[PDB]
């Protein structure tokens, strides 16, 4: 009756990983970093638990123009597979702050690597505002009330930060002062 | 001929060898300049772990080539 | 007065890996930089294919360690290995005989190398059981501390 994916939880480590990626590539405020997210996307709730950075470059001025290293995705994910088979490739992330005209085309690229409709996680690394610096999206193709035409579009999913016991210990430790 | 052996810690080591050298003896040639037992050395080149039995001619390692040293990682 | 500074991702990666391996030991490499004579920064860590029991662990794939270090350079992590970490599920932090044989091989390539040991079992809310060590063979313990505004606001989003 209803879509399967209704909710998303993100591990703290994922958020800190996106932030470390953006910092270490010294991404200029106009620029953004892009990577992969891993986890479990079979239950209603999508669990984002790990991630890794991608080589990614784009034209500051135009949207259609970008490079995403196909070979790196394949290489790094197989590495991850050896270390942890539970964390499967479920989508991608970028540093935002918001959706960009190129994200639907970039998302189609990840459909090759995910067993399900990919999940796009934006992590607003500059953390402006109250409320989580995360927004989750899955692309769907909706039949516009034409009623035969369609319109490929990002569907928003609400987010929460959920930590395992180990991450909860680490975070409360880090938040010591 | 002069080759290079970079480590994952940044320190780089330079060796002078000849293409008629077994991987077993190359690890011994590393223990002389830094003190690491050969049994604890894993040699990598072009994605391949060098096997102690073969020589440089089996891996086509020419002059000024760069090897990468990984260590045996053992914890208890 | 020398201190090992462990970044947020490094601590969370090591804790998460320690608890997942239970009841086995786990290990991995530590990336960072030696800023000065009194300061070691561990910015990042990673785990290679390995095998462990309740009281041992060893790395299996050695290609993986080389490869991984090139992937990170490609994505902005230029830091190199400053040491290694493994877990003592349930029996505290200290260096065993095996760990010394491994640590000295590390200290041969960098006299400032570090060996970190975490106890996933004894680590609980309000008590993180971790320690950093080096040799001279006996060994000694280095003080551990943690470094940013960006990470801190981000962490406060949990709860
Ligand atoms: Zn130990």
């Amino acid at each position: 009756m209803s879509l399967q994916h209704e909710k998303v939880t993100i591990a703290p480590l994922v958020l800190l990983s996106a932030l470390d990626h953006y910092e270490r590539t010294q991404t200029k405020e106009n620029k953004r970093c892009v990577g992969v997210i891993l986890g479990d996307a079979n239950s209603s709730t999508i669990r984002v638990t790990n991630s890794f950075a991608l080589p990614f470059e784009e034209d500051e001025k135009n949207s259609d123009v970008w490079f995403l290293d196909h070979n790196y995705i394949e290489n790094m994910n197989e590495m991850c597979k050896k270390i942890n088979a539970k964390e499967k490739l479920i989508g991608w992330y970028h540093s935002g702050p918001k959706l960009r005209a190129s994200d639907l085309k970039i998302n189609e690229l990840f459909k090759k690597y995910t067993q399900n409709n990919p999940l796009l996680l934006i992590v607003d690394v500059k953390q402006q505002g109250v409320g989580l610096p995360t927004d989750a999206y899955v692309a769907i193709e909706q039949v516009k009330d034409d009623g035969t035409s369609t319109e490929k579009t990002f569907l928003h999913l609400p987010c929460t930060i959920e930590a395992e016991e180990a991450e909860e210990i680490g975070v409360e430790h880090l938040l010591r002062d | 001929m002069q080759i290079f052996v970079k480590t994952l810690t940044g320190k780089t080591i330079t060796l002078e060898v000849e293409s008629s050298d077994t991987i077993d003896n190359v690890k011994s040639k590393i223990q002389d300049k830094e003190g690491i037992p050969p049994d604890q050395q894993r040699l990598i080149f072009a994605g391949k772990q060098l096997e102690d039995g073969r020589t440089l001619s089996d891996y086509n390692i020419q002059k000024e080539s760069t090897l990468h040293l990984v260590l045996r990682l053992r914890g208890g | 007065k020398e201190t090992v500074y462990i970044s947020s991702i490094a601590l969370l990666k090591m804790l998460k890996h320690g608890r997942a391996g239970v009841p086995m030991e786990v290990m991995g490499l530590m990336l960072g930089e030696f800023v000065d004579d009194y300061t070691v920064n561990v910015v990042d860590v990673f785990a290679m294919p390995q095998s462990g029991t309740g009281v041992s662990v060893e790395a299996v794939d050695d290609v993986f360690q080389a490869k991984m270090m090139d992937m990170l350079k490609q994505t902005g992590r230029d830091q190199m290995v400053v040491g290694w970490y493994h877990s003592h599920p349930g029996f505290g932090c200290w260096l065993s005989s095996v760990d010394v044989n491994t640590q000295k091989s590390f200290e041969q390539l960098n006299s400032r190398a570090v060996a970190v040991v975490v106890d996933p079992i004894q680590s609980v809310k309000g008590k993180v059981v971790i320690d950093a060590f080096r040799l001279i063979r006996h060994y000694y313990s280095l003080n551990i501390d943690y470094h940013t505004a960006k990470e801190t606001k981000m962490l406060m989003n949990l709860h």
